[PDB]
């Protein structure tokens, strides 16, 4: 028995546990996790349509919102599924063979699998629709996204990790991620706000994730200066090494 | 469910990972096409509205009509009789014609200058310069005509277009190595989908 | 009794009914696509007027006394849904000219593409081509009025009408796209199974 | 076979091997690279005028005429230890072209619509004067640009005169706010900092993948 | 080997670096001292205010300052402050990023002012450099005023009055002042900031240090 | 050790040095208060330029060879915090004085409002004059500047300044507010306590 | 924690609800004075800029010395005895009569005309009148000075000052009635904090 097989065959059955317990019960969860960004997507477009309209005239809202939208969507899910994975299944691991970073990486495994089939569902239906779907550069796309998902996960752990045995941080980071809906720019085009708070904006490396896809997404994007990939890819390795470093020291402490 | 049980891995896999890349590299690296490009970037001057006509006009019927006939763009790309795909098919319809031709010449514009660049794509070189010039000149007498039409204004060539060296456009390495990372990631998802429909 | 009875129905039925109606009732509709805007001797004004204008019903009479677009828009006998049935009422009439005849705007560059659906490719060329030249009338016989209330202005031409692209002959018909159709309907009725699958068994749980 | 990793083969390959690739590349093997910055904009007697310079200066037109004037595939090269930041012979056109334009890097400031060039070359002189040359061939085509339609333009002795004075006329003029500098070091090779960044990135990544091997060993 | 890392730990890399900052900013620092003025430009003001504030931190009017005054040979003076001394044998860029290090340049939006900050080793050096960089500046946009007037007009009345007159004009609403005390280096702030940036280090090292020690 | 110890330190002390500060060591400060603006013969540039102006260093060495304003805000020798030391820096001074006299912009109507402390009501109007005096002069003299580079321009009187309300003469003094800064310092201090207590009590659970 | 256990009901309702209603009803219907209310309202014509500087004048210090110069209204607003809150204490300082005549005379002005209204307070309904024209006409003066004094303008008066009838400010009925809201609101707060600290 290698440790990777029975690692493997506990995180298909954690992953299908966190499945049958986040898709509804009578298989229905498609509905809602595909409800989800549509009424933003309407409420946006009757909301903003002239704005970005008088802010460039080259590309169109529907594509331009969602290819923003939903990795934010992924990031969101991420960070908030993640952070909430050990004070959940608190009675699984009176079995051995178990570690809450089994139960962390397969509730990860099960969103980024959930929001990849969201995303593949809204670019057919918007390529039926007779918009542009067809990502001009792909390689440097899935680079952006893998970084953003890295991390997505990294904080999540970081917050699942450290939170433990006081829940009520876990009730401001929500409150936390509201105005970064507004902050990270995906709804409107960040071209538009003035540079006298450019400077503070630019230390959202969600921000620099989003611009990049954006620009490797579409033929010739605009990206304005300071959107490198290097800072939110060291903040990902550095919250990463620094999330997987603070589980190894508070291993037996995390199970109980 | 017979069937989703008949059904394992490696039948899978050789459906999804390796007979996509057999097919792929041997399309790539014998079956296709080197496509050259030649750039130009113009703007028109005495009026964003004036480089709107143009670029509706360079993808128009009238101009693809002109062009066909002065430079017989129909004979020119049925010559590559190798690619299958990239080639324009003897017989066909004026509105695959015109699909076609609006897929081999790509115009863009910027918001903050009013440059329209345009790159026209053709197996040969110096086909592919001529396109681009008699789609300049034809866009220059085309605005002077609608000028007079009425009864002054001359295009401004910031960039004339170039004689390519070689293709760009038919890329083999980055086709495939998207190819991969996108097989890849529809055969773990698909794959997820089957262990937990076969558990049910 | 839904069973598999109400998915059977509900899926193959519509689908089938259009498969046959398409795959040989279909008779197949040529478009002729101009795109034109109007220019000084602001200007979105007797475009958007255009645009009121082509979609009128003074219009549609002075096309039907032209080109006799009744007797043409019942020609195919096969097709018994995109026919303009004959005696009918001047709405429905007016309703079916006006899904015949497509005008599109684009917001910027202030730009009018008309695209006209005819059963043959001669008569959406010839429709296309008396829309605009009975569009450039109308343009200049408004400002002709404004200036008939003197005698010099009153005849010149002050506005005319600038064609970008003049309308084109087709040589293949673009409509009905069945494939396209046939796909959509597929999603579509896949949809309503799913959902009324699941409320089916909400409703016999209880 | 998560056993067959081992802490001393993890240890040597991801911190040492790329770590001595990099030490040696950069101490005995990179060439340096001065580069000369110059501040200019465009006024008449807009912001499209500098914009289109800002086009201009990538063209391949420009590159041409400076391959001409100044040999630029002949001076990009000399340098043969350094095989990643050297022109090799017998290159396309298009490689020629993206070269000059990783080597040519134009800043646009639209809070004051200044274009900042900064020239790369293996020779203080050699990026002076490549400086120099672009600013006098765009300073060239924007005087060109300007007197084409002028030109083009030719009572009627009157419109004669005017089209005459309008084509001989120097209607727009750049203006130069720092000219173009001679550099004395080379800025553009950064050994110890690009060292220091790949030596903390590396021992990052060597730990995050030695955390995630004993996560994954502890299932006994 | 590892069996050694203690309270010896953070006595070191805390204690340590908070005792070699305290005595060099406590004796070995030099004092900086700071003018400040005020100025704006007058007769598109916005344009030459923005072509100043590129042009003060420009190559060029360091070279001029140089040729004038001899910043070289006077930030090399404080011979007891090894940190922020001009070395001798420094090479240019390295001296223009020193230049721009010891003058700062704020832009405020509303009102259109520009503000200058200059540093010296001495009260007199700091207002004559803040003179001297104010009359180049004053003589940049007159020259480059004039240099296009005249290019344009040498092809007449209006040339030869418009290339000799003074468009340009700079406005000093605050002119260089004479400080007595050195408002740089801030000792208490620098210390405070070093102090948090070594205790976060010393966090992460401990941390790191505890989770290797675990086998 | 802490118990109540450290409640009663951080309330009481604090507390009782302030009131012991406020209720006999400190000096109140009359306050005189005007509102200008700059019109001509936009205008918001010159009432620009008199708000950076009024917190200058050249025109406070000017009200020092007038007024001696380091004389007089040594006067006070029982308020050890609100004096000016004798013999200090020319910063130190400068900062004092920016800190005794405030200028506020009101973003609307383009009113520039100025309030003068000083330890004599006579005084803090002979400040308030002086400068309003001053500013006029300012304004004026950066126009014969301009106009001096055209003898009959350089001598007019350009700009003129405004005195929607002129400097008024205090009977009492407002400042420094004793009351309010007490209740203000009980509150925040009781704050410092309350989080103290907490991290405190979280530490020694441990 | 002795007597916090004391407060018991009887003694919070009486100190709470009973004790200062007690004292308001005693100050409203004996110890009040009326306090007539004049209403104008005006503007400025040949100009934000200039209502502006109007708003800020009426409430100046320089206006206030003219009118009690003029009408002496440091004398008419000491004269209600009976009450001691709104009538004017003799020998206050200056500031505490700025601050006291900044609080009679209400200035407001809509956005979407620019229309000044001024309501001045009075307590004879004369008086009040009057000093609302005195107001005007200061008003007047001082912008045709301002005017003058840089070497033309005219207030428009849509509504002019009215002679009140009766008072309407010293409103005691409704005042009673949001007493008692704040005040059992208060209680309702309060006694619910005092049950949770008891049962701790």
């Amino acid at each position: 028995r290698s440790p990777w097989q029975i690692q493997q065959a506990v995180l298909f059955a954690l992953f299908l546990r966190e499945l049958k317990t986040r898709l509804g019960g009578r298989w229905l969860g498609v509905f809602w996790v595909l409800l989800e960004p549509v009424a933003h997507i309407a409420v946006m477009t009757t909301l903003f349509s002239l704005a970005h309209r008088a802010a460039m005239p080259s590309i169109e809202y529907p594509v331009f919102l969602i290819t923003g939208l939903i990795p934010f969507f992924m990031f969101r899910g991420l960070v908030t599924r993640l952070m909430e994975a050990i004070d959940s299944n608190r009675g699984l691991f009176a079995y051995r063979q178990v570690k809450p970073i089994d139960t962390v990486i397969a509730r990860a495994m099960l969103e980024i699998s959930l929001q990849s089939i969201v995303y593949l569902i809204a670019l057919g239906t918007l390529g039926w629709l007779g918009f542009h779907f067809l990502p001009v550069r792909a390689l440097e796309l899935a680079g952006v996204s893998a970084v953003l998902i890295m991390l997505g996960a990294s904080l999540g752990l970081f917050f699942a990790v450290v939170t433990n045995e006081i829940p009520q941080a876990r009730a401001i980071v929500r409150i936390s991620l509201l105005p970064l809906y507004f902050v990270s720019g995906v709804i409107f085009p960040v071209h538009t706000i003035p540079p006298q708070y450019l400077p503070l904006l630019q230390l959202n490396p969600v921000l620099h994730l989003i611009e990049l896809s954006r620009a490797s997404f579409f033929p010739q994007y605009r990206v304005l200066q300071g959107i490198n990939l290097a800072y939110p890819a060291g903040f990902a390795l550095l919250s990463l090494f620094l999330a997987l470093m603070l589980y190894r020291l508070r291993r037996h402490q995390l199970a109980s | 469910m017979k069937l989703v049980s008949r059904l394992t891995a490696k039948r899978l896999q050789w459906a999804l990972v390796y007979l996509p890349m057999l097919v792929a590299t041997v399309y790539f690296l014998v079956f296709s096409a080197d496509r050259y490009v030649s750039e130009s970037v113009i703007t028109v001057r005495q009026s964003r509205e004036d480089t709107c006509y143009l670029q509706t006009y360079i993808h128009s019927m009238g101009l693809l009509q002109k062009l066909d006939q002065q430079l017989k763009l129909r004979e020119h790309f049925g010559t590559p009789l190798r690619d299958p795909l990239f080639r324009l098919w003897g017989g066909t319809s004026q509105e695959w014609f015109l699909e076609y031709y609006r897929s081999r010449v790509e115009v863009l514009m910027d918001d903050i200058c009013g440059l329209l660049t345009v790159r026209v794509q053709g197996f040969e070189p110096e086909f592919a310069q001529a396109l681009n010039r008699a789609i300049l000149e034809e866009s220059e007498r085309f605005v002077n005509e609608l000028s007079h039409r009425m009864a002054l204004k001359s295009l401004v060539v910031v960039e004339p277009p170039v004689l390519p060296e070689i293709a760009e456009y038919p890329r083999r390495w980055y086709n495939l190595a998207t190819l991969l990372v996108v097989c890849c990631l529809i055969y773990g998802v698909v794959s997820l989908v089957v262990a937990t429909i076969r558990d049910h």
